[PDB]
RNA sequence: UAAUAGCGCCGCAAUUCAUGCUGCUUGCAGCCUCUGAAUUUUGUUAAAUGAGGGUUAGUUUGACUGCAGUCUUGCUUUCUGACCCUGGUAGCUGCUCACCCUGAUGCUGCUGUCAAUAGACAGGAUAGGUGCGCUCCCAGCAAUAAGGGCGCGGAUGUACUGCUGUAGUGGCUACUGAAUCACCCCCGAUCAAGGGGGAACCCGGGUUGAAAGGAGAAGUCAUUUAAUAA
């Protein structure tokens, strides 16, 4: 059945060619070719862990004949109290080489020796105060002693952890911050999504001043809230024979906020 | 090695009954039906270094079974010697 | 499905110098662009090694005389190429097995089709496991390493593949199928023998892969298979 096809589709994610995603790529690239070690924060919902993924495809593994292949981004999230085993496991995993058992330094010793000769150029870390306090020593060891620009991702609480070291904090002190949308560019986001993202059978007019003045009060200016409180009405609409969204299933989904 | 109607003759011969399916007139005569058939072919057939572990075997056997018999009778011993024109 | 490990090779990557690379101080300074040693790393349409069995009096490695001109032989071996096969029936003969457990330097392992019996038919050296191999590892079998269990008969003075047996797997001899080549094609000779006709390229002549040799006799050693024996 054809609605069954559309309720399939609209849970499933996709990626949306924001402006704050258009500047990070290129920001990142900046440091890459510096190797500069920086990092970037914002709150829980800009979407930040996406604009990342985002970019690692930009950067597959690149080869040539008689060469190895250069891996130039690593992307990587750590576990809960992520000792350096921990993060030295993850790094090696994402490489794909097999991981057996050894003590802290079999395994320091087999990730440096992974990050040479493979190339590695630039290291993604999501949610990085998952990170233990001694790993960090381990972080900049690899930052100054390989050519690698290391980047990590977190929240207001990051800086919150990395203000108890200065070592730590100097190292990583360069920043971009992700923020949330607002005022025509939050108008005009609602016109995306709309068009690109959910593809009802006609248009739901998303971008006028009664549905903006419901989705504003609804979502913040989070993307994220954007985004799962439109699915979730395109998804129900669907399922009432509706071709659109409507006013009264929109505000349905938003008074569940 | 021999046909079934060869053994079956063979230890209807030498076996002291039908039911002597063993003893050491059958075991040491059969040998020497198995020596007789295996010298014509190995006579022949020098480059045939397989054939020659089995004769080997064969014969050392038969000189086993006969020393055991000797001492146990000398009698069966004498007789068989004969009817297998051993010497 | 499985093959994680161990061991031996092959490069790939460094890191450290020299038997190397720039100088003149002919022994120092300097680095790794080469050519090489040492350690450590790796398994990346990286690169390099890469043992299914066979086939040519094959080509090149040659001698002499001032790199040019004459003469030239087909011996014994190591590689690189190329091509062919993955066999046929006619006897002789060894070993192995009542039936079980452990499973050995044990046997077996490719693609496609039909059967889905255990075997045919058509392809083939990519041929179980990894970059490549093993006595290692995985899967199936296991009587043919060995040890142990143990049934009924023969013998039973110590001997007893010595019974439970028609198959499995080898060995040897005779005939026979394909390649009997070195750029291809064709006709021949193998204790000798060469000859004839073309394709491609270079500047009517060449070219159309290279390399090694002091030989015989005898004793002895090491491992590795069989036999015998205490
Ligand atoms: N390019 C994009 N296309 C579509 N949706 C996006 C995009 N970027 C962000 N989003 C929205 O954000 C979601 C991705 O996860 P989300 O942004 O909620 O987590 P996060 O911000 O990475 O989390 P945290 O900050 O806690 O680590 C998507 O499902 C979507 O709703
Ligand atoms: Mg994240």
């Amino acid at each position: 059945e054809w609605l069954q096809a559309e309720i399939a589709r609209l849970k499933g994610k996709s990626i949306v060619p924001l402006q704050q995603v258009k500047t990070l790529h290129d920001w990142l690239d900046g440091k890459r070719k510096a190797r500069k070690s920086c990092r970037v924060v914002g709150e829980s919902r800009t979407g930040k862990t996406v604009a990342c993924d985002a970019y690692r495809y930009r950067h597959k593994p690149q080869q040539e004949a008689g060469r190895p292949p250069t891996v130039p981004v690593v992307y990587i999230r750590p576990h809960q109290k992520c000792g350096p085993k921990d993060l030295f496991k993850k790094i090696t995993e994402y490489l794909k080489y097999r991981v057996t058992k050894g003590t802290v330094s079999d395994f320091r010793d087999r990730t440096i020796e992974v990050l040479k000769g493979c190339g590695v150029e630039m290291l993604i870390i999501d949610e990085a105060d998952r990170l233990k306090p001694e790993t960090f020593a381990d972080v900049r060891d690899i930052a100054e002693d390989l050519g690698i620009a290391v980047v990590l991702v977190g929240t207001d609480r990051l800086d919150a952890v990395i203000k108890r070291d200065e070592q730590v904090l100097e190292r990583f002190r360069a920043h971009l911050r992700f923020g949330k949308l607002s005022g025509e560019d939050f108008k005009n986001t609602v016109e995306m999504w709309e068009q690109m993202v959910l593809k009802l059978p006609v248009s739901s007019n998303l971008k006028s001043k009664e549905m903006l003045r419901i989705l504003t009060s609804a979502t913040e200016g989070y993307i994220g809230r954007l985004d799962e409180i439109l699915r979730e009405a395109a998804i129900r609409s669907l399922s009432r024979g509706l071709k659109k969204i409507d006013k009264a299933v929109l505000q349905e989904v938003a008074k569940e906020y | 090695s021999l046909s079934t109607e060869a053994t079956a003759k063979i230890v209807s011969e030498f076996g002291r009954d039908a039911n002597d399916t063993g003893s050491t007139e059958v075991q040491v005569a059969l040998l020497t039906a198995q020596i007789n058939h295996l010298q014509g072919h190995f006579a022949e057939h020098k480059k045939d270094h397989h054939s020659r572990r089995g004769l080997l075997r064969m014969v050392s056997q038969r000189r086993k079974l006969l020393d055991y018999l000797k001492r146990k009778d000398v009698a069966r011993y004498t007789q068989l010697i004969e009817r297998l024109g051993l010497r």
